[PDB]
DNA sequence: GCCTTGACCTTCCCCTTGCTGGAAGGTTTAACCTGTGTGCAGTCTGACGCGGCG
DNA sequence: CGCCGCGTCAGAGGAGGTTAAACCTTCCAGCAAGGGGAAGGTCAAGGC
């Protein structure tokens, strides 16, 4: 296809569309004799994927392995959902510790007096000083 | 066909002849345009020739007349920029009776200042050697200036005498020592050598060899020696 | 430079301003400051000069 | 003054994510359109050469 | 043939003006947030 009509549709930009590429994550398009990026449908549906996996959180490798399933049809379901499954337990861990992290955030929030006052709790308990 | 049109190249040409290049060099471009013009025409869209041609020749011009015209190659997107620019700046000078600010026609043009302040230090060209400086012809240009890189007598003394003061030093410490130092600076060589160059070439010590070298220092800072070289401190 | 006239002199002699001599001649000046050791080298030979 | 001996600093280079921005460089548009010049330069001028022309 | 005509050569800094865009391609710089490792020195401390 041209390249920008396929970007638009599905809002990338050539140039990440590229990194992609070189990444080795997708299908390769040929090019023409001029040298364009033929594109197909095959490659707008394995990008589809490929964009809507890091949004989902499967990363670089991981959606990766999620599109080289879109090309076997031998593909494992079962897998598929342990591949889900787990990112959904990482996705958990990250959430524990970012509530670790704004309880104790807001623990020493709370105890500061907000009184424009250098004498700020919050500082000198940061640094293992007095 | 080509014969056919040459009129319509040079009547393009000399719309195009403001004053750039040169006009026959522009036409025979204009010649070539016509060639690609006719090399692939469709001739069942009813149209006359003319258009078509017309607007490839254009290109063909304003391509080569960016491409060359100048000592310096600038291409062209700096090229088009520039021409964009001072179409604005002649409004601009329309309306406030006045050259305008960078700031204002630059943010106008979508696009911060340093980008237009380098645009302007790039422009102008060059100015011509031969130019009389002198009001009449008593002077040109190329007599009033120097050459700022090859060399000084002086300099040249002041770094030979430096050399004798140095090896006249070197001759007044052990033979070894002056020698190794000679190698890891490379004194009376072409080269210069290290730590463990020098040292595996005499042998592999590596930190009482730096030692070495500050004992020579010690012996060397030493206020008798310094004064043949205290000048220097100066250089 | 501009001339004057000298009457009291000898037809073999003429009339010199200093510092135009002093910088023609100084050089040779800085050779044999050298040479009497009250400079030791170029560098401070040119400062005693200026 | 010869060997280290171990442990420590500093600097440079390279390497991992997920792209983004910018430079430098390429190829096609269908209403049309057909012969400069464009401001010079004010003519110095006497001998000596040389080319056509008698 | 001897003009008549033409040509070549002699003798204080400082610039100025306009004439495309829309689609493509490669490749280098750059971020947060550092981490690894070369390669040379450099702090103490030895053994003759
Ligand atoms: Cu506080």
């Amino acid at each position: 296809m041209n390249i920008s009509d396929v970007a638009k549709i599905t809002g990338l930009t050539s140039k990440a569309i590229r990194f992609y590429e070189e990444k080795g994550l997708v299908t390769p398009p040929m090019r023409s004799e001029n040298g364009y990026r033929t594109y197909t449908q095959q490659h707008l549906n394995e990008l589809t994927l490929l964009r809507q996996a890091r949004q989902v959180g499967f990363n670089l490798e991981e959606s990766g392995e999620l599109v080289n399933l879109f090309n076997d049809p031998q593909r494992h379901s079962a897998d598929v959902k342990r591949r889900t499954l787990e990112k959904v337990a990482e996705i958990e861990r990250h959430i524990e510790e970012l509530q670790s992290m704004r309880d104790q955030l807001l623990a020493l929030a709370n105890a500061c007096p907000g009184d424009d006052s250098a004498d700020c709790p919050i500082i000198e308990n940061l640094s293992g000083c007095c | 066909m080509v014969e056919a049109n040459l009129r319509l190249v040079i009547s393009i040409a000399k719309k195009y002849t403001n004053r750039g290049l040169q006009f026959l060099d522009l036409i025979q471009e204009g010649n070539i345009g016509l060639m690609k013009a006719v090399d692939k025409f469709e001739y069942r869209r009813g149209y006359k020739f003319s258009t078509y041609a017309t607007w490839w020749i254009r290109q063909a011009i304003t391509r080569s007349i960016a491409d060359q015209a100048r000592t310096i190659r600038i291409p062209v997107h700096m090229i088009e920029t520039i021409n964009k620019l001072n179409r604005i700046s002649r409004q601009m000078l329309q309306e406030m009776g006045r050259e305008p600010t960078p700031e204002e026609l630059a943010e106008r043009m979508l696009m911060p200042e340093d980008k237009i302040r380098k645009v302007l230090k790039i422009a102008k060209e060059p100015i011509s050697m031969e130019t009389p400086i002198g009001d009449d012809e008593d002077s040109h240009l190329g007599d009033f200036i120097e050459d700022t890189t090859l060399e000084l007598p002086l300099d040249s003394a002041t770094t030979e005498s430096l050399r004798a003061a140095t090896h006249d030093v070197l001759a007044g410490l052990t033979a070894r020592e002056a020698k190794v130092l000679r190698m890891r600076f490379g004194i009376d060589m072409n080269t210069d050598y290290t730590l463990e160059e020098v040292g595996k070439q005499f042998d592999v010590t590596r930190e009482r060899i730096r030692q070495i070298e500050a004992k020579a220092l010690r012996k060397l800072r030493h206020p008798s020696r310094s004064e043949v070289l205290r000048s220097f401190l100066d250089d | 430079s501009v001339i004057t006239v000298g009457p009291y002199l000898r037809l073999h002699q003429c009339g010199l301003p200093k510092k135009m001599a002093l910088e023609l001649f100084k050089p040779f000046i800085y050779g044999k400051l050298e040479l009497r050791g009250l400079a030791t080298t170029i560098k401070a030979a040119k400062k005693m000069v200026e």
